[PDB]
């Protein structure tokens, strides 16, 4: 009963503004990443941005 | 090949400890959002290779 | 939010809900809006209400939870060295409530030579104070510092430090209250479990109880940092220099 | 009759009155701590504690739970009289000590 | 919950329509008037 | 620009969670962090090509023989009295402009004091320019108590807003009964790595006891061992941690507390100058939307990011209310056969 | 320096993604009724109310909770085959449904 | 040293 | 450990009373008078006009703290509330001067005044029993003598300093008789109130009043009132020798003493030890000492501002606690 | 009984008291200074010792 | 500007000791600490109230408008 209730609950409800939710869920972490390819010194691997 | 040896190491716990047992991690203190706010430290699991920040 | 008229000039909010705004009381200013229609009011409260937005939608993880002092006070309470007689126990419970909550005291963990409750028992009462609250919580979680037991065959509870946290039937059996258990970013939390199992009102009630208890406990208990906390011993003057 | 200084919070109050909560106006830690200490020495009290719900307001909630023998109201009255007697003892001892000098 | 100052709570009104369930509280607010915090600031009749 | 507060680094009352301070009432009463504001208003009486001047007369008297309320602090000259108190609506400079500027015709355009708190006229100055046109200056002073919301700092970047003001008796005290003026959360120290603050507290304590001011300079200054010796020669712990009692319960605290003087400073940002609120009022002539002035009833802006958040919540009627009804709602008539 | 670029990026992301909505037929569509996804994430599961391990149920916690909630000393223990008999008496109509 | 409290009447402690 | 608070090197243990039926199997430590009566003891160590070092024994911190709190913030006193300015031509602002005057303490015994009712308009608010009127007027002028110039503004000017002994009592109504044998006067008459140069004058009237220290710190009658628990030092493992002098150096000078012939050390005098736990820095006295404080034995110190006497202040605190207990007992419990 | 709650200018340079008749000049007399300040009011001004 | 009447922490009246402190410093030359201790200032809060004082009024009074 617990598992069935939880599964029937976890479903995207009609009317959700999923596009804006996802847009903000991608943009918001994007404001914290540096405008630089920071990496741990001492490796000198291939250069990729 | 790469030289993960001679890289900064600390003593932390991976978020997914129940999968891989990570008692060490590489780090750099090279992220500072604001001056009043404290610094930020990025890690990576020396065992599995999971990057995260604090 | 819900309004609350008060005698001073600032806007006040509970420190738990500072995380979604990224606020830090260092001169931060915020804006207030008063919806002017019944429909706008109802949509605001029913869709953007704090109780209905305890979880961030980018991952599904808790975002509204305890903060620095609300966590260090809980840890100091539930430490393994903390034993409380009945007077201290009942004062702590009254501090946790507003002096309005009924409690039924459990048998103490030590019945000789004195009667002494432990901190894990007071936190179990915080989670569930009466036979009337329908909050039964079962949870296994690992504190962010966990020293494994002596032998690999032993279960997780046998950790050197308190480490693994076991909660069976709303009773804390081992482990300290931590950022992993009370904070945010992990799905194996007390507030997350209460939310997902019994609705957001009960999660709010438990979080309010913890905030009110930790506000009053730490000032009477004591906690400070000084020069001797970061002073290194004379053995380091030799060891660091040589190495 | 000042029928505003004490209110019996009825929602907290249980039937048979073995457990009750009182609201006292214009009081603070000074009286709350002393009254709680005196009441906790009653051999019938199981739970006693107070709190000040907000620093802005002038209030003090105090909770009393007893076993079956006595009620919360009677426990509170006994505690108040007990505190009064303690105060008379301290007054008399200090007065006679200062008189002797 | 959020705590609002009384000074800004006396200017940020909410327009409550008289509806047979709040008439008494509304006339008490009218009597209190803008000077006291539990009061009102404007009145708007039906036909006017 | 600052005061040496007695500080106890401790967690107290829960109102000091993140860069929030606890201020001692009765330290404010004795006068601590007490400041004064001083603004000025300039008026010019210029001459026109018609040779017409502007006049500064007034002081309309009532029937019983006393000035009207708007002129209550005015005096016969039309310039407010040096020492009197002005309030919102009160006039303190009474200027009249000729109606025929473009002398029996005059229009009154005085200076009306609008403010949140009453202030005192403290200086009135009259002079003339090179062309000899009268110039009048009035200086208003206002005395300010460190309200809840005022910002402080400690010369180590630990700026904070006063979070609560508590009575003296609800404060931890040592054996002598010293009560701190400020309490700061110890959680600001380890992540920000300010141990110059700790050495400053110890050096200040030792210097106060010894009767000499101490030097904290870059790459030098008073040594910590000397301060520790001076602090132990007077019966204090070498590390500046003292056994204090609770003021709420009376009993000893289970942790020793870092106790001593730290030099603070009050910052110019005050909640009095920031508290703004608008219900209705002035609107832009072009768009008929609320104005945006810091001085006028400037409505608060609900921008693109905010409407994006509100869309993400899925709230349609709230968008309708916040973006049409309460900003600029206009009735229009549109033709049905042509879209005009 | 990076603040301006991040803000512009968020604004254009919102402009591109702003009008996409789950419908009552479960498809993700546009304002113009153009069907971009037939089921959200190929699953139809809201990421917000989902438990760990990329799954919407912590079978482990659920088992411990169910066991604890239904603990009685005097309850006979089913044989290992009977556990599956009850589990397949419940599950399986839900499979004939599909 | 004098126990002035037993002799003098205390109007200050009288509540308003 | 039986009412001894343990002073360790990184924590403080045993801080709670633990005496009530419910602490252990035997339901002992129940409240009864006639046992508290015998247990309780008051020792008065020293006495002075503005000073009282007495010592209470066998009470709870929950009662000693109530006495301390009432003494600090509940015993009423008299200080100036409103200042009326006729003329002020000093650099100091009027509100700054008013604040300083209100901070000046006054040697007026209360209980000779009454409480001002705030539910009354100004013209009848004050009476000859509610209020005391103080006046001040000083006019600094140049000095009509011939000393050497470039000197201090003391002999170079006339009444250039304004003190507290410049406030004059103006009796009104019945106050001509009642206050005849006790005129009001500042308790500290050398308080600098203002400074002024020639051509500058101050003239004002102050309306002093009864007030409470919980409303403003100017009304508080004690400079500080506080207590400290009695320190205890337990010595085991005799420390005779050249280590005895070093162990003695770890305390304030008169606290412990060294026997000459015996060469040992002993606890000469507590009540002189400020608990800095320096002996715990050395690990050679790690198991030869155990510091503590008696949880039942309070050492009180009271310094008066100048109006009352400290013993009267303490007694007023005790009687105030008793009176609020009595009033609460007599109030009806409204549901 | 009840106690009951109870134009000039200064030259900025020579500190001399003046009176300003209408339409004469806005300067000083003993010296020729051109800045004048009002004297303190004659009215009673009350404060609060808080 | 001028010495505060009381002390911010204790409430002990220090307004009557500024002149005594200055006189002790000037005549009968003394250490600052011993001067503070001869004046009855024992608590460090009260000691700082007089040690950390700048007398600005003597500098504001050179600019009096009624010279
Ligand atoms: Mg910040
Ligand atoms: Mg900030
Ligand atoms: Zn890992
Ligand atoms: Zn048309
Ligand atoms: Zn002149
Ligand atoms: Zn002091």
């Amino acid at each position: 009963e617990i598992a069935l209730f939880k599964y029937r609950k976890a479903r995207l409800e009609p009317g959700t503004a999923i596009g804006a939710i996802g847009a903000q869920s991608i943009g918001e972490p994007g404001t914290q990443m540096t405008l630089k390819t920071f990496h741990f010194a001492g490796v000198a691997s291939m250069n990729v941005t | 090949g790469g030289g993960w040896d001679n890289v900064d190491q600390t003593k932390t716990q991976c978020p997914n400890y129940d999968t891989c047992g990570g008692e060490s991690a590489y780090f750099f203190q090279l992220q500072i959002r604001s001056a009043d706010e404290p610094m930020t430290t990025f890690y990576k699991c020396v065992n599995c290779g999971h990057r995260w920040k604090e | 939010h819900y309004a609350k008229i008060r005698p001073w000039r600032t806007f006040r909010l509970n420190e738990c809900v500072c995380t979604p705004y990224n606020a830090d009381f260092d001169g931060d200013e915020m804006n207030l809006h008063v919806p002017q229609t019944e429909e706008a009011r109802a949509e605001a409260i029913n869709l953007m209400g704090v109780k209905n937005n305890l979880l961030t939608p980018k991952s599904g993880e808790p975002i509204i939870a305890a903060t620095q002092d609300f966590i260090t006070g809980s840890y100091l309470i539930s430490h393994k060295d903390s034993f409380y007689d009945r007077a201290t126990l009942t004062q702590l419970l009254s501090m946790m409530s507003d002096g309005i909550e009924h409690f039924d005291i459990p048998p103490p963990a030590i019945m000789k030579p004195y009667y002494l409750w432990t901190g894990k028992q007071v936190f179990s009462l915080l989670i569930k104070p009466n036979h009337n609250s329908p909050v039964v919580i079962n949870l296994d979680a690992k504190n962010k510092v966990f020293v494994p037991p002596k032998s690999k065959s032993l279960p997780n509870e046998m950790s050197q430090n308190d480490g693994f946290v076991i909660i069976r039937g709303s009773q804390i059996l081992s482990g300290v209250m931590d950022k992993s258990v009370l904070g945010d970013g992990k799905k194996h939390s007390v507030f997350y479990t209460i939310l997902r199992d019994y609705g957001p009102q009960e999660a709010a009630n438990a979080m309010n109880r913890m905030a009110k208890l930790c506000a009053r406990f730490l000032g009477n208990r004591g906690f400070s940092i000084g020069i001797n906390d970061v002073t290194p011993a004379d053995d380091l003057k030799q060891k660091k220099e040589e190495l | 009759p000042d029928r505003e200084k004490i209110k019996l919070l009825t929602q907290a109050t249980s039937e048979d009155g073995t457990s009750a909560s009182f609201q006292i106006v214009e009081e603070d830690h000074t009286l709350g701590n002393a009254l709680r200490y005196v009441i906790m020495k009653n051999p019938d009290v199981e739970f006693c504690g107070y709190s000040i719900p907000h620093p802005s307001e002038n209030l003090l909630n105090i909770r009393i739970q007893t076993y079956g023998e006595t009620t919360a109201v009677d426990a509170l009255q006994k505690g108040l009289k007990d505190l009064m007697d303690l105060c008379d003892v301290v007054e008399s001892k200090f007065t006679e000590k200062i008189k002797s000098m | 919950e959020v705590a609002v100052p009384d000074r800004v709570a006396k200017v940020l009104t909410y327009p409550e329509k008289v509806t047979r369930y709040n008439r008494h509280k509304l006339q008490e607010l009218i009597v209190n008037g803008p000077n006291v915090h539990p009061g009102a600031n404007y009145l708007l009749k039906r036909n006017e | 620009a600052g005061q040496n507060a007695t500080v106890a680094v401790m967690s107290y009352s829960g109102y000091d969670i993140e860069d929030a301070l606890v201020l001692n009432k009765s330290s404010i009463d004795r006068g601590f962090g007490r400041c004064e504001t001083r603004r000025k208003t300039t008026t010019v009486l210029k001459r026109y090509a018609n040779h017409t001047q502007d006049i500064i007369g007034g002081m309309r008297v009532d029937e019983n023989g006393d000035p009207i309320w708007q002129h209550q602090s005015l005096g016969p000259d039309g310039l407010g009295e040096v020492g009197m108190k002005v309030q919102s609506g009160q006039i303190y400079i009474n200027k009249s402009v000729p109606t025929n500027s473009a002398q029996t015709q005059y229009r009154e355009a005085p200076v009306i004091y609008r403010g949140p708190e009453p202030s005192h006229i403290d200086q009135v100055m009259m002079s003339v320019s090179d062309n000899d046109q009268a110039l009048i200056k009035v200086l208003l002073r206002q005395n300010r108590r460190p309200e809840l919301g005022d910002k402080f700092s400690s010369r180590h970047g630990q700026k904070g807003v006063c979070g609560i003001i508590v009575k003296q008796e609800d404060m931890p005290f040592n054996d002598q009964g010293i009560v701190p003026d400020i309490i700061m959360n110890p959680h600001g120290f380890p992540s920000r790595m300010t141990v110059g603050k700790m050495i400053e507290l110890i050096s200040g304590k030792a210097g106060v006891l010894n009767g000499t001011l101490e030097y904290g300079t870059c790459f030098g200054g008073s040594k910590l061992e000397d301060m520790s010796k001076i602090l132990v020669d007077q019966g204090f712990n070498y590390s500046g941690k003292d056994m204090l009692y609770s003021g709420i319960t009376g009993e000893c605290l289970q942790a020793y507390i870092f106790f001593g003087p730290i030099y603070y400073q009050k910052l110019k940002h005050m909640v009095l100058d920031k508290m703004h609120a608008r219900a209705r009022g002035p609107r832009a002539v072009l768009t008929r939307q609320p104005t945006e002035g810091r001085s006028r009833d400037g409505g608060l802006r609900l921008g693109e990011m905010e409407r994006d958040c509100v869309i993400a919540y899925g709230a349609s009627q709230l968008l309708l209310e916040r973006l049409m009804i309460s900003s600029d709602a206009f009735e229009v008539d549109v033709c049905d056969k042509c879209g005009l | 320096v990076k603040t301006a670029e991040t803000g512009y990026m968020s604004r254009r992301l919102m402009k591109s993604l702003e009008d996409l909505s789950c419908q009552y037929d479960n498809t993700v569509r546009t304002s113009a009724n153009g069907i971009v996804q037939f089921t959200y994430g190929g699953d139809g599961l809201d990421p917000l109310e989902m438990e760990g391990n990329a799954q919407p149920v912590n079978f482990n916690r659920s088992w411990d909770h169910a066991y604890n909630i239904t603990f009685n000393n005097q309850d006979k223990g089913l044989l290992p085959y009977a556990i599956m008999e009850t589990a397949n008496e419940i599950l399986g109509p839900l499979e004939e449904r599909l | 040293s004098r126990d002035t409290w037993n002799t003098k009447n205390m109007r200050s402690l009288e509540p308003p | 450990m039986s009412n001894i608070v343990g002073i360790e090197y990184n924590r403080v243990t045993n801080t709670t009373s633990t005496d009530f039926p419910g602490f252990s199997k035997d339901a002992e430590n129940e409240w009864n008078v006639e046992k508290f009566k015998k247990d309780f003891e008051v020792n008065i160590s020293s006495l002075d006009a503005r000073e009282a070092n007495f010592d209470l024994i066998n009470i709870d911190t929950s009662i000693a703290n109530a006495f301390r709190r009432i003494m600090i913030s509940e015993v009423p006193s008299v200080a100036a509330e409103y200042v009326y300015f006729f003329n002020n031509t000093s650099v100091i602002q009027d509100e700054v001067l008013a604040h300083r005057i209100g901070l000046v303490p006054l040697k007026v015994d209360p209980d000779m005044l009454t409480w001002v009712d705030s539910n009354l308009p100004d013209d009848e608010k004050f009476t000859d029993e509610n209020t005391i009127v103080l006046s001040l007027n000083v006019k600094c002028t140049r000095n009509p003598d011939a000393p050497k110039g470039s000197t201090d503004p003391k002999e170079l000017y006339n009444n250039a300093h304004v003190y507290a002994r410049d406030l004059k009592f103006e009796p009104q109504g019945r106050q001509s008789t009642t206050f005849a044998d006790c005129p009001v006067v500042p308790a500290d008459p050398d308080i600098l109130l203002a400074k002024l140069r020639p051509g500058q004058e101050i003239s004002l009237k102050a309306h002093c009043i009864l007030g409470i220290g919980g409303d403003h710190a100017k009304f508080s009658p004690v400079s500080t009132a506080s207590y400290r628990l009695l320190p205890q030092i337990n010595i085991l493992q005799p420390i005779k020798g050249e280590s005895a002098r070093r162990f003695q150096k770890c305390f304030p000078p008169g606290v412990i003493g060294i026997d000459e012939g015996s060469d040992e050390a002993y606890v000469k005098d507590a009540r002189k030890d400020t608990v800095s736990r320096e002996v715990l820095r050395y690990e050679e006295f790690a198991d030869k000492v155990k510091l503590g404080r008696v949880r039942n034995h309070f050492i009180f110190n009271v310094e008066s501002a100048g109006a009352m006497t400290p013993e009267e202040i303490f007694f007023k605190s005790v009687r105030i606690l008793k009176n609020k207990a009595e009033y609460l007992k007599n109030c009806p419990i409204t549901q | 009984x009840x106690x009951x709650x109870x134009l000039k200018y200064i030259c900025a340079e020579c500190s001399s008291k003046l009176s300003l008749s209408r339409t004469d000049a806005v300067r000083c007399k003993d010296c020729g200074h051109r800045i004048l300040l009002k004297a303190r009011t004659k009215r009673l001004v009350q404060f609060e010792a808080r | 500007m001028i010495v505060p009447v009381r002390c911010f922490s204790c409430g002990k009246v220090v307004g009557d000791k500024w002149e005594s402190y200055l006189n002790l410093l000037q005549e009968d030359e003394l250490d600052e600490g011993t001067a503070l201790s001869r004046l009855g200032l024992k608590r460090y809060c009260c000691r700082r109230m007089i040690l950390t004082h700048v007398d600005l009024i003597e500098k504001f009074l050179r600019y009096n408008p009624l010279e």
